[PDB]
């Protein structure tokens, strides 16, 4: 983010990578799979340097 | 309808207090407020043909 | 943080596609019996759906 922030400098306006849509409902969930009942990561907390 | 209870004290080797285990009734009545059932799609049986 | 404006990234187009057999699957179309209770089917479309 920071790093196209600061090629801006120089050009802008042409960037792109990953697709756009998704899904998966239509009233319930077959749940068959992952799950992560304790969560924490060093980003999260206020320390985005 | 009551419901009788009962503390006692323990690990402590007691002493004469005249008083080890306590009493406690419980008086519940019943009370009625509204219900509401919600249908949602849920797995459905196997009926072989 | 604050350097130069706007730029951003307009996301690439691609297709979709699917495990590759004729016949349809049994919890898919079950499952679709779930939620809704039409005799024949709305919108008019089988393999979409």
């Amino acid at each position: 983010r920071e790093r196209e922030e600061w090629l801006e400098l120089v050009d802008k306006t042409v960037g792109v990578k990953g697709l756009k849509e998704v899904r998966s409902i239509d009233g319930i969930r077959r749940h068959l799979e992952e799950y992560g009942e304790r969560e924490g990561f060093a980003v999260v907390r206020t320390l985005l340097s | 309808f009551l419901l009788k209870y009962q503390i006692y004290g323990d690990i402590d080797r007691d002493p004469a207090f005249g008083e080890n285990t306590m009493t406690a009734e419980v008086p519940v009545v019943w009370d009625k407020c509204e219900v509401e059932v919600k249908l949602y799609a849920g797995p459905l049986q196997k009926l072989m043909s | 943080p604050r350097s130069r404006t706007a730029h951003r990234v307009d996301m690439v187009r691609e297709c979709d596609f699917n495990p590759t057999m004729n016949l349809k699957a049994a919890g898919p179309k079950a499952r679709l019996r779930g939620s809704g209770v039409k005799s024949r089917r709305r919108v008019s479309e089988v393999p979409l759906a």
